[PDB]
């Protein structure tokens, strides 16, 4: 449970980050949101990560989050928003 | 504006008006936590599972509040004050200084 | 409206949409903390010295926020979920249930 | 540090109070505020009580708080607003 993963962070970087990277013992994540649309990334602690990486299909705002456990797997990830409901 | 984080807050015992019973120190850095707890909660926000779940629920229905930015680590400090007896006493106050913040 | 206290909050894994990976339980009582932290902070709000001092500072200048109502005691629960392997696993999640609230 | 003091509470009663009383290991308090004026009372935990019973002379709103350590010393206390 000692941090071993190095991730790219953007928008969710801790104050002591270095060159837009954070270290963690969980996952690296990328996320797109709306309301307009934006892209962010960061480090996610291991505990509670299954809840956050799954997210809820019934969130009010459309967004997609993706997780990975490989150094800087964050870097280049482009989740795609859920199709608008019609 | 931004996420949950520690902020500076210096408490001068004269500004609050306690220099009449607190002889030392003349003040101290207390700090304070403040800021939003968004989804997802990042590693450095060191939050509990409940906070995680509560944050997701708020995403499904905003009637439920978001987690709160509060101290998660605190250190003590020593002070020299005058008790009713007019005598200087040394006391060590716990949890006086915010060392770290998080979402709960 | 009122002071800091525990409120009821039942999380049904179907309403949030997790019944596809969580086999048991079908839901659980999570609760949540909410409410004001006024001056003075009463015994039952079980607060830290810092929260006390911060609350007084807010009384002198409202630029400084009041303490926050958050969980102070939490219990765990056990859940049965399906991992990517399609196998049912038993896991014990810590800090899932708010047992008590307080001002921090 | 086990609760031993019984106080009268009003406005600050814990949810499990009985006949407007709370138990504590600190002090019993009464307080008047303004902006109109109200009166409240309750139990104050021992830790941090010196801060709360002293209060700050420089609070934005005028109020007076008083503390005591005798069973139900709360009951009849009428602090008076500062001049």
């Amino acid at each position: 449970t000692l941090p071993f993963l190095k991730c790219y962070c953007s928008g969710h970087c801790p104050d002591d980050a270095i060159n837009n990277t954070c270290i963690t013992n969980g996952h690296c994540f990328a996320i797109i949101e709306e309301d307009e649309t934006t892209l962010a990334s960061g480090c996610m602690k291991y505990e509670g990560s299954d809840f956050q990486c799954k997210d809820s299909p019934k969130a009010q705002l459309r967004r997609t989050i993706e997780c990975c456990r490989t150094n800087l797997c964050n870097q280049y990830l482009q989740p795609t928003l859920p199709p608008v409901v019609i | 504006k931004s996420s949950c984080k520690r902020h500076p807050l210096y408490v001068d015992f004269s500004d609050v008006g306690w220099n009449d019973w607190i002889v030392a120190p003349p003040g101290y850095h207390a700090f304070y936590c403040h800021g939003e707890c968004p989804f997802p909660l990042a590693d450095h926000l060191n939050s509990t599972n409940h906070a995680i779940v509560q944050t997701l629920v708020n995403s499904v229905n905003s009637k439920i509040p978001k987690a709160c930015c509060v101290p998660t680590e605190l250190s003590a400090i020593s002070m020299l004050y005058l008790d009713e007896n007019e005598k200087v006493v040394l006391k060590n106050y716990q949890d006086m200084v915010v060392e770290g913040c998080g979402c709960r």
